[PDB]
RNA sequence: GAGCUAGCCCUGGCCAGGGUGAAGCUGGGGUGAGACCCAGUGGAGGCCCGAACCGGUGGGGGAUGCAAACCCCUCGGAUGA
RNA sequence: GAAUGCCGGCAUGAGUAACGAUAAAGAGGGUGAGAAUCCCUCUCGCCGUAAGCCCAAGGGUUCCUACGCAAUGGUCGUCAGCGUAGGGUUAGGCGGGACCUAAGGUGAAGCCGAAAGGCGUAGCCGAAGGGCAGCCGGUUAAUAUUCCGGCCCUUCCCGCAGGUGCGAUGGGGGGACGCUCUAGGCUAGGGGGACCGGAGCCAUGGACGAGCCCGGCCAGAAGCGCAGGGUGGGAGGUAGGCAAAUCCGCCUCCCAACAAGCUCUGCGUGGUGGGGAAGCCCGGGUGACAACCCCCCGAAGCCAGGGAGCCAAGAAAAGCCUCUAAGCACAACCUGCGGGAACCCGUACCGCAAACCGACACAGGUGGGCGGGUGCAAGAGCACUCAGGCGCGCGGGAGAACCCUCGCCAAGGAACUCUGCAAGUUGGCCCCGUAACUUCGGGAGAAGGGGUGCUCCCUGGGGUGAUGAGCCCCGGGGAGCCGCAGUGAACAGGCUCUGGCGACUGUUUACCAAAAACACAGCUCUCUGCGAACUCGUAAGAGGAGGUAUAGGGAGCGACGCUUGCCCGGUGCCGGAAGGUCAAGGGGAGGGGUGCAAGCCCCGAACCGAAGCCCCGGUGAACGGCGGCCGUAACUAUAACGGUCCUAAGGUAGCGAAAUUCCUUGUCGGGUAAGUUCCGACCUGCACGAAAAGCGUAACGACCGGAGCGCUGUCUCGGCGAGGGACCCGGUGAAAUUGAACUGGCCGUGAAGAUGCGGCCUACCCGUGGCAGGACGAAAAGACCCCGUGGAGCUUUACUGCAGCC
RNA sequence: CGAUGUCGGCUCGUCGCAUCCUGGGGCUGAAGAAGGUCCCAAGGGUUGGGCUGUUCGCCCAUUAAAGCGGCACGCGAGCUG
RNA sequence: UGGGAGAGGGUGGUGGAAUUCCCGGAGUAGCGGUGAAAUGCGCAGAUACCGGGAGGAACGCCGAUGGCGAAGGCAGCCACCUGGUCCACCCGUGACGCUGAGGCGCGAAAGCGUGGGGAGCAAACCGGAUUAGAUACCCGGGUAGUCCACGCCCUAAACG
RNA sequence: CCGAGGGUAGGGCCCGUGACUGGGGCGAAGUCGUAACAAGGUAGCUGUACCGGAAGGUGCGGCUGGAU
C-alpha cells in the first residue's frame, strides 16, 4: 500500500535544507552539532 | 416567494429556495468586486478558532457602502438589483448621476430606476440616508451607524430593521432588531426602510450537502465525545450531561450571561433584549 | 517530524455508457378571472443500473505470507457532504 | 557455567520447507571448456482501456557497444539492470529561468515580546494557474519539435521609409473565469468500396473471380473558401476613476442594428516538402513513376471568451489596448521593409515497474494523455483479436493420503448449522403485467410471465446525398428452417411476508467492530449591540467577519406526523442599590518599648469599607426528581369509594415479558408434526415514559431478528473427475526450537498428571510417507487475579495550587 | 501466573457398571399377555427431528431401547467460535 | 335618466379614554380580596397622587323598539376601492321568467400550520379557601389561545 | 386455430371464525357522589377546546327553550 516514503525534491529542500536550517535558532544548533560531529554531510543530499 | 420542490429526492421534499425575483443582474460589477480568502476558521497562527468550518463554495466580495456621507447631495439611480453571497440580504446597484458606482444592501421596497440620495436634507424615502437627528421618530430605518463616521454597523440582515423610538439631547432612541433599547448619536446615518429579503428566514435547507455548500462543517455533540474532548465527553452508553451544559472549555452554556459589566457602552443601553 | 495520516487554504485534473423524466415552456380543456387537468417539450436530482475511480460487506485462502494487512469470489458508493 | 547476559564463531531442525501468481510449452540450428535457461528459426499459449504507446514525479548511467562469469540473479548461464572499459544526452520556438501573480512564505514602514523571537502594509519570493514564438519528415549502436531537409514564426539592437502628440511603476479597459445541459460546422479517429496501386497466390473437393491477400496518405506561408468568436458609430455635457486625461463611468441627441463592416481564431484548399504495404531476397534492398480516390460513422477534441437553464453565485497579476502626467516634440512612439543579435539549466535510460515507494529482480502502492477491430442494446463492460508486448529466472517425472482452486451427481431438498455460513438459484434486452401501504414522488426491476437464432418475401420513417442510387439508423408484417438448448460462448438481481433499530445520501475504530455508533436537514434553550460574544496568543495580533441579532458562538435533541405532564425544596444559572458576613485600605478610643526630654518606634478597639457567600424571589427543550400502608360494593372475585403517614411533587399521554422482564421457556393466541427464538395480545413495568425525548411513521439499509417460496454437495452420505501442491530424480537450500539424551507400556510412587524412581510387561538395528494423544510440545518474563506505600489516562461538592474571570 | 487455552458443538474413539435394550435368572399382591422388584451379565446395540450458544431440559415422530458416568467437566500443535 | 339612506365589504392611515409595565417625583404602613378570609403584594418603600415613556387590545357618549347584509355577521374617525338596495320619471329591451338535484363559493366560536404580536382577559396548570370530599362554583397567580397576515378547519340553540 | 378444464402467479367481493380489546342494550330493592327538572341552590342548553373517579367543570362564541 502506499508506504511513510514519497519522496519529492522540492519537500527534501524546503523541510530539511541548508536555508531552512539556518532561519531558526534550532536549525542553527543541528548544523552546529553535525559540522562538531565531524558529518561529512551536514544536510540530506537532494539533487535538485 | 420562497420557492418549493416535489419530493422527488429524500432532500428535495423539505429544500426550498429563494425566488429571485427582485433580482435584474445575475453577474457583478467588475470594478466593485474584490477576491474573498477563504479561512475555513483557521488564524494567522494556523489553528482553527471558529469550529466547524471549511469547504463552501468560492466566493467573490462585493464592497459595499456603508458610510453613503461620502457623497452628500449627489442623488443615484437604482441600476440594478443583484445577488450577494457574502450576506443575507440583497445589493442595489447605484449609478450615481456623477458617474460613480457603488452597492448598497437594498432596502425592502425599493424597485430599479428610482433616484436616492444621502444628506440631512433628503426626503423621508425608502433608500435615502440621513444622519439619524433628521429622521422623523416612529419610522422603520436600517444600516444604522454606532458612532459618527464611523460605518454601518446596525440592521444589516436581511429583513431586520431598527425603530427610531424618542429623541434626548445628541441620542435618539433606536429598537434595535434583537428589541434593545439604545442611545445612538443623531449625526450617525441610517437609511430609512428595513433590509430586503424578508423571507430569507422561511428557507429550508433541506439536506445537509446545502450546509456543506455555504462553508459549513459537521458540528459534532459535546455527548458524543470523549472527557479528554468536551464537558460532556464519556459515559457507558448515552449519558445525560450530569453537570451543568457546558461548552468545550469548561464554562456553562445555558443562561450565564457574558456581556463585559463595565463596558463603557453600558451607559447607553436603555434596556437589555427582549424574550 | 503533516513526503504517512487528519482538517483546512490555493491551483489544476477526473467521473464510460445506459435508466428515471422535477420545475418551467407550449398547445389544448376548464372558469367571471382562477386554481386546476391532458398532451408535448424540457432535462432537474447528496435519484437508479454499471465501469474507470473511491471503498472494504460476507466467505474462503494466506499465517517463518507474494504482503509487518496481501490474494480470490462477493459486495457499498460512484454529479457529490 | 548459567544473568530469555553481551560479541563472535559453529552447530540442530535438514538435504527438510521453499525457490514469489497455474498465461505453457516443444523441437531444430547456432555459439561455448560447459546450455532446459544465451542467440536464430519454426510451432504453441498469454495481455491487448494492456501485460501496448507517450508524459510527469521519483531514480541517477541503470542507456549504447566491446570484453568477461568471482560475487550479485532464488536453479543454470556462454546471458544480464552484475564486473571492466569506450562511447552516448546538441533547442531563440519543447520545459523552467532572465515575465506575472495564488494560497502561503518573506517583509523598508509600524506594532509586540525576559532573550531567543512573534506579528505586519507596501514590496519581494512563490505554479502543473496566466502569459509567450515549430510543424511534417530524414539521420545514429545510442539524442533529436534540439543535428539535418523542407516550409514557418518570435523577441532584442541598429538602420531606412511612412505615419502620430509622443511619453508611465500613474487612470481605465481588458485579461477574468462556476455547475449542469447544449446548437451549428468542423477535425482526431474509425468502417466500407464491384474504384486505384502491388510481389504474388489457386492448395485438399470447388473457385482464374466484381477471387484472396496488401495498401490507398502526412505537413504546408500568403491568398481564397466554409464555420464561428469578439466588436455599435458619432457628437454635446461632465462635479466621479485620490494630479491630469481627448480614455473610462454618468447624462442627452443624431445614425446604424438579428445585418453589414472591422478584428481574431478554427477547419478546408493551398506553391512546395515528405511518407509509402503485403510478399520476395541478403536493419536493408525490392515492390514502386507505388496508388494516394469515392462513400459512410464521427468525438468528450476544435471554432469558444458559443448557447440555455440553475443557485451554492463562481482567483489574481502581468502581457495587451487606451488615457493623459512631468518631460519632450532634432526627440519619442506606431507601421512597413532590411541587416545584425538571441544567454543560463533539463534533454541519456526506467517510468503501473527487475531501474519509483515497499530491507528483496517483493502477487501490494503510484498522477496525466493515446488506448484499434468485431460481436454482445450501449460503453472504457465482456469474449476474441491488431499494432505492439510477453510465457511471469528452477526444472524432469510420478498420478498415494491429504490441502487448495474448480467440474459434475441418483433419490431427497436446510433434514446442515449459532446462522441457508458457503454454494445453488435468479441474472442483459424487448414486451405483458404488477399488491399492501404512501409523505402521492414512491413502493416497482415489486411479484409473475412471454420473447430472444437463422432464411425468404412484403413494407413504414430517419440521416447523408440532391428529391435518386449508395452507404447508414430506427422499425412493421407474412411464410419458413434447425438444435436438447438461439443475451446457444463471456460479462449481467434469487424472491416474498413480517418485526427491531436509525428518517434518509453520507461518516467511523489506517491494521479484529461500518453499526443501532458519528454526522445530517429540522426543533428548542442559551449567550452575543459589534473594539460583539467566543477562540488561539505573554503580548501585538489574528480568527469570528471585511459578517451585525432573518447574524455569529455554545448546548441538547435529530426528516416528518401526533405530542412533550406534575415538582424551583437541594445544585446551577438569572434577577434583587435593603439586611447579615466579609480583605487590603481609611480611622486611631486606648495601650506598649526606648530616651533627660522634644522625639523616634510598636501594638491597637469602635466606626466607614468590594466582590463572594449568607438572605429574598425567578427559572426545566437548566443538573435533576416525579411515594407508602389499611379498609370498602347484597356470592365470590376485584375495588369506582373512603382512612391515614410522608413529599418539593408523588410518573400525565402514550408505550410495555420490550435492544428494557430478575422470577421467565410469565400467560393466552398465531405460526410448526414439534417453536427457550419470532409475531399478536395481556399487564405486579425486579428496573418504560415523554427533546440523555415519548408513541407512530412512507421511503431508504453490504445493519440485527422470525417465516415462507424458488434452488441447491449445507446435509442424509458420500462418490468421481481437473489442475496447482504434497511424492520420486537433478539444481539451490532456510526457520523457530535445542541442558545433555543411549528419549517404551502399565500399576504405583514422587512437589499432588513420570521416557528418566519402584515393580512388572513389552521391545532386533536404521529409515521413508502419513496422524496429531503425550513430551504439563513452540511462541509471548499471564494482557485475568493479587502484590508494589510502581506508573499512566480519566472524574469529582478529595487536597492544594495555577490560568481565566470578578 | 519466564501461560497447564477457558463452555458447547463436530470428529474420533476408549473404558467403568450403580444395566436403557438384547441373553439368563429368583420373588411377585405372577391366571394369560403385559408389568413391579431384585440377582447375573459390559458381547453388541442404544434413532431422526422443533426450540435454545447451550450442557441439560421440554416437545414431535419413531424405537428392542432411545442408559448413567470417567478419560485435563476426553479430544482447539484435529476443526468450529 | 336623476336621486337617497346605511356598523354592507376590502385596503392604507389614524384619535382619545382605560388597563398593565418601565423611568423620575412626592409620601408611609399597609394594599388587595371575600360571605368572611387566606394565598398574594408591601419599610428591599407597595397602595393612593403628579409628570413622563413604551405597548397591545377594545372603541364610551351618540345608541335606539334603530340601520345594513343572502347567512355567518358588521360600531372611534378619515380617505381610497367595491357590493347590495330603495325611490322618482314611465324613456329602452319584449317573457329574456320562478326554482334548483350535482357543481362552485361564502360560512360565529373553538381548533390547526408558518411567521409576527402579546396590554388586558383566560382553557390547562399552581396556590389559598369552602367542604365529608371540591379534580367546582369564590380568591390570588397563570400558558395556550384571545390579536395581525397568509393557508387549512366547515361546525353550531349557523334560530324566526 | 379455437377448446372443457388442469396448473403456476397476483388481484377484487362476500361469509364464517380469533388470543384480546371497544363500547351498547337489558336485567325489583349492591357502591360513589348529586349533574338536570324550582333562580334545582353556579340559569340552562349549545358548537368547540382542555381537563377531571363518575356524573361533570372550565374557557371562547352562540340561543332563550331563563327565572326575577
Ligand atoms: C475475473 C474477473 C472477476 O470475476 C471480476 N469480478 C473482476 O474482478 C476484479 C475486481 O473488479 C471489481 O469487482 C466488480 C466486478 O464486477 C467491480 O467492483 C464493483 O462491484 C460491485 C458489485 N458487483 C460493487 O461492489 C461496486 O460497484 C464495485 N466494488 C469491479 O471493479 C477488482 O476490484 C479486484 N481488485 C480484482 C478482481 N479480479 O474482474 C476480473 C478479471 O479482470
Ligand atoms: C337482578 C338485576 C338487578 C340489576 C338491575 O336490573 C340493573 N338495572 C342494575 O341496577 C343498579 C343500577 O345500575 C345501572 O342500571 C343500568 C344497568 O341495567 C346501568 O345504568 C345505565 O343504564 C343505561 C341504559 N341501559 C344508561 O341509562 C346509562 O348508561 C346508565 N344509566 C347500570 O349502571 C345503578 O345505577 C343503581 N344505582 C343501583 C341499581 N341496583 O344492576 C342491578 C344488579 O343488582
Ligand atoms: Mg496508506
Ligand atoms: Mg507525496
Ligand atoms: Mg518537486
Ligand atoms: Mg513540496
Ligand atoms: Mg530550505
Ligand atoms: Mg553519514
Ligand atoms: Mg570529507
Ligand atoms: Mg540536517
Ligand atoms: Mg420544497
Ligand atoms: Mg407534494
Ligand atoms: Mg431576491
Ligand atoms: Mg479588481
Ligand atoms: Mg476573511
Ligand atoms: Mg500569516
Ligand atoms: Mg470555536
Ligand atoms: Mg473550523
Ligand atoms: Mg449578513
Ligand atoms: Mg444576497
Ligand atoms: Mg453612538
Ligand atoms: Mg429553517
Ligand atoms: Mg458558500
Ligand atoms: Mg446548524
Ligand atoms: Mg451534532
Ligand atoms: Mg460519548
Ligand atoms: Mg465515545
Ligand atoms: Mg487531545
Ligand atoms: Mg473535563
Ligand atoms: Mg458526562
Ligand atoms: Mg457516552
Ligand atoms: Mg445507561
Ligand atoms: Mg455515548
Ligand atoms: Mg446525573
Ligand atoms: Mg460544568
Ligand atoms: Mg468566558
Ligand atoms: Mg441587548
Ligand atoms: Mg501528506
Ligand atoms: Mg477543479
Ligand atoms: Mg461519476
Ligand atoms: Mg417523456
Ligand atoms: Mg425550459
Ligand atoms: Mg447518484
Ligand atoms: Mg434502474
Ligand atoms: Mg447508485
Ligand atoms: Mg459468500
Ligand atoms: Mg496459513
Ligand atoms: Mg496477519
Ligand atoms: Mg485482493
Ligand atoms: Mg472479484
Ligand atoms: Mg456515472
Ligand atoms: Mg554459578
Ligand atoms: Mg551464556
Ligand atoms: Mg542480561
Ligand atoms: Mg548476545
Ligand atoms: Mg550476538
Ligand atoms: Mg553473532
Ligand atoms: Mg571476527
Ligand atoms: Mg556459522
Ligand atoms: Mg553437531
Ligand atoms: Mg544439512
Ligand atoms: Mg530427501
Ligand atoms: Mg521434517
Ligand atoms: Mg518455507
Ligand atoms: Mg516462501
Ligand atoms: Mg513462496
Ligand atoms: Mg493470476
Ligand atoms: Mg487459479
Ligand atoms: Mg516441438
Ligand atoms: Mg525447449
Ligand atoms: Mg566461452
Ligand atoms: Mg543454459
Ligand atoms: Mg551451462
Ligand atoms: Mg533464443
Ligand atoms: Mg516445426
Ligand atoms: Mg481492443
Ligand atoms: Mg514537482
Ligand atoms: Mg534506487
Ligand atoms: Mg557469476
Ligand atoms: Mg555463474
Ligand atoms: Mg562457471
Ligand atoms: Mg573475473
Ligand atoms: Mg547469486
Ligand atoms: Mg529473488
Ligand atoms: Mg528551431
Ligand atoms: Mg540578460
Ligand atoms: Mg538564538
Ligand atoms: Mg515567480
Ligand atoms: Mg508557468
Ligand atoms: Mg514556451
Ligand atoms: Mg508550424
Ligand atoms: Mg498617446
Ligand atoms: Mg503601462
Ligand atoms: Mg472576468
Ligand atoms: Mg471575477
Ligand atoms: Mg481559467
Ligand atoms: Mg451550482
Ligand atoms: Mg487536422
Ligand atoms: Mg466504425
Ligand atoms: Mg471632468
Ligand atoms: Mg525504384
Ligand atoms: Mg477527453
Ligand atoms: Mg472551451
Ligand atoms: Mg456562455
Ligand atoms: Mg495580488
Ligand atoms: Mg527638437
Ligand atoms: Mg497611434
Ligand atoms: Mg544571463
Ligand atoms: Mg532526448
Ligand atoms: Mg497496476
Ligand atoms: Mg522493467
Ligand atoms: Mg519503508
Ligand atoms: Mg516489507
Ligand atoms: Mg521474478
Ligand atoms: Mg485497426
Ligand atoms: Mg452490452
Ligand atoms: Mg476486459
Ligand atoms: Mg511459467
Ligand atoms: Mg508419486
Ligand atoms: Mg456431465
Ligand atoms: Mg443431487
Ligand atoms: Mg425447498
Ligand atoms: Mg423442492
Ligand atoms: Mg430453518
Ligand atoms: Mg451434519
Ligand atoms: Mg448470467
Ligand atoms: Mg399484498
Ligand atoms: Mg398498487
Ligand atoms: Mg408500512
Ligand atoms: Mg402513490
Ligand atoms: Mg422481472
Ligand atoms: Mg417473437
Ligand atoms: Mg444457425
Ligand atoms: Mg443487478
Ligand atoms: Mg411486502
Ligand atoms: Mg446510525
Ligand atoms: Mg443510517
Ligand atoms: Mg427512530
Ligand atoms: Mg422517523
Ligand atoms: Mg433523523
Ligand atoms: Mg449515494
Ligand atoms: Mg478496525
Ligand atoms: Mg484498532
Ligand atoms: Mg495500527
Ligand atoms: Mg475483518
Ligand atoms: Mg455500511
Ligand atoms: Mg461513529
Ligand atoms: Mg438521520
Ligand atoms: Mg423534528
Ligand atoms: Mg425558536
Ligand atoms: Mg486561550
Ligand atoms: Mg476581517
Ligand atoms: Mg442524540
Ligand atoms: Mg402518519
Ligand atoms: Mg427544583
Ligand atoms: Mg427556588
Ligand atoms: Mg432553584
Ligand atoms: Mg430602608
Ligand atoms: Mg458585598
Ligand atoms: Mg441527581
Ligand atoms: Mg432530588
Ligand atoms: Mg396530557
Ligand atoms: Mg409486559
Ligand atoms: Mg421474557
Ligand atoms: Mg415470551
Ligand atoms: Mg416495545
Ligand atoms: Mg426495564
Ligand atoms: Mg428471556
Ligand atoms: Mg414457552
Ligand atoms: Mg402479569
Ligand atoms: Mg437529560
Ligand atoms: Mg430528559
Ligand atoms: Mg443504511
Ligand atoms: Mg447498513
Ligand atoms: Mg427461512
Ligand atoms: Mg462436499
Ligand atoms: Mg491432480
Ligand atoms: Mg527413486
Ligand atoms: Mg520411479
Ligand atoms: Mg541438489
Ligand atoms: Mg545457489
Ligand atoms: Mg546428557
Ligand atoms: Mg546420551
Ligand atoms: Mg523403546
Ligand atoms: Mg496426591
Ligand atoms: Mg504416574
Ligand atoms: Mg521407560
Ligand atoms: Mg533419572
Ligand atoms: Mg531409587
Ligand atoms: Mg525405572
Ligand atoms: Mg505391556
Ligand atoms: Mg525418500
Ligand atoms: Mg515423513
Ligand atoms: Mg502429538
Ligand atoms: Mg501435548
Ligand atoms: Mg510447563
Ligand atoms: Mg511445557
Ligand atoms: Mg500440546
Ligand atoms: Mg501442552
Ligand atoms: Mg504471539
Ligand atoms: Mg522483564
Ligand atoms: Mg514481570
Ligand atoms: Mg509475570
Ligand atoms: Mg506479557
Ligand atoms: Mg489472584
Ligand atoms: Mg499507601
Ligand atoms: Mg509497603
Ligand atoms: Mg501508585
Ligand atoms: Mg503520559
Ligand atoms: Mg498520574
Ligand atoms: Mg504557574
Ligand atoms: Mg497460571
Ligand atoms: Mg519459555
Ligand atoms: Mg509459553
Ligand atoms: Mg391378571
Ligand atoms: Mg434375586
Ligand atoms: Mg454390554
Ligand atoms: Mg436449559
Ligand atoms: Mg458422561
Ligand atoms: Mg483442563
Ligand atoms: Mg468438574
Ligand atoms: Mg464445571
Ligand atoms: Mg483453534
Ligand atoms: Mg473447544
Ligand atoms: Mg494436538
Ligand atoms: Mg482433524
Ligand atoms: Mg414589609
Ligand atoms: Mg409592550
Ligand atoms: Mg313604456
Ligand atoms: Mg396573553
Ligand atoms: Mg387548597
Ligand atoms: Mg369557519
Ligand atoms: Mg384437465
Ligand atoms: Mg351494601
Ligand atoms: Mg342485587
Ligand atoms: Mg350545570
Ligand atoms: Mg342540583
Ligand atoms: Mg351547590
Ligand atoms: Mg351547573
Ligand atoms: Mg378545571
Amino acid at each position: 500500500m502506499k508506504r511513510t516514503w514519497q519522496p519529492n525534491r522540492r519537500k527534501r529542500a524546503k523541510t530539511h535544507g541548508f536555508r531552512a536550517r539556518m532561519r531558526t535558532p534550532g536549525g542553527r544548533k543541528v548544523l552546529k552539532r553535525r559540522r562538531q560531529k565531524g558529518r561529512w554531510r551536514l544536510t540530506p543530499a537532494v539533487r535538485k | 416567494a420562497v420557492k418549493k420542490f416535489k419530493p422527488y429526492t429524500p432532500s428535495r421534499r423539505f429544500m426550498t429556495v429563494a425566488d429571485f425575483s427582485e433580482i435584474t443582474k445575475t453577474e457583478p460589477e467588475k470594478s466593485l468586486v474584490k477576491p474573498l480568502k477563504k479561512t475555513g476558521g483557521r488564524n494567522n497562527q494556523g489553528r482553527i478558532t471558529v469550529r466547524f468550518r471549511g469547504g463552501g463554495h468560492k466566493r467573490l466580495y462585493r464592497i459595499i457602502d456603508f458610510k453613503r456621507w461620502d457623497k452628500v447631495g449627489i442623488p443615484a439611480k437604482v441600476a440594478a438589483i443583484e445577488y450577494d453571497p457574502n450576506r443575507s440580504a440583497r445589493i442595489a446597484l447605484l449609478h450615481y448621476v456623477d458617474g460613480e458606482k457603488r452597492y448598497i444592501i437594498a432596502p425592502d421596497g425599493l424597485q430599479v430606476g428610482q433616484q436616492v440620495v444621502a444628506g440631512p436634507d433628503a426626503p423621508i424615502q425608502v433608500g435615502n440616508a440621513l444622519p439619524l437627528r433628521f429622521i422623523p421618530v416612529g419610522t422603520v430605518v436600517h444600516a444604522v451607524e454606532l458612532e459618527p463616521k464611523k460605518g454601518a454597523k446596525l440592521a444589516r440582515a436581511a429583513g431586520t430593521s431598527a425603530q427610531i423610538q424618542g429623541r434626548e439631547g445628541d441620542y435618539v432612541i433606536l429598537r434595535l432588531p434583537s428589541g434593545e433599547l439604545r442611545k445612538v448619536h443623531g449625526e450617525c446615518y441610517a437609511t430609512v426602510g428595513a433590509v430586503g429579503n424578508a423571507d430569507h428566514k422561511n428557507i429550508v435547507l433541506g439536506k445537509a450537502g446545502r450546509s456543506r455548500w455555504l462553508g459549513r462543517r459537521p458540528h459534532v455533540r459535546g455527548a458524543a465525545m470523549n472527557p479528554v474532548d468536551h464537558p460532556h465527553g464519556g459515559g457507558e452508553g448515552r449519558a445525560p450531561r450530569g453537570r451543568p451544559p457546558a461548552s468545550p472549555w469548561g464554562w456553562q452554556t445555558k443562561g450565564l450571561k457574558t456581556r463585559k459589566r463595565r463596558k463603557p457602552s453600558s451607559r447607553f443601553i436603555i434596556a437589555r433584549r427582549k424574550k
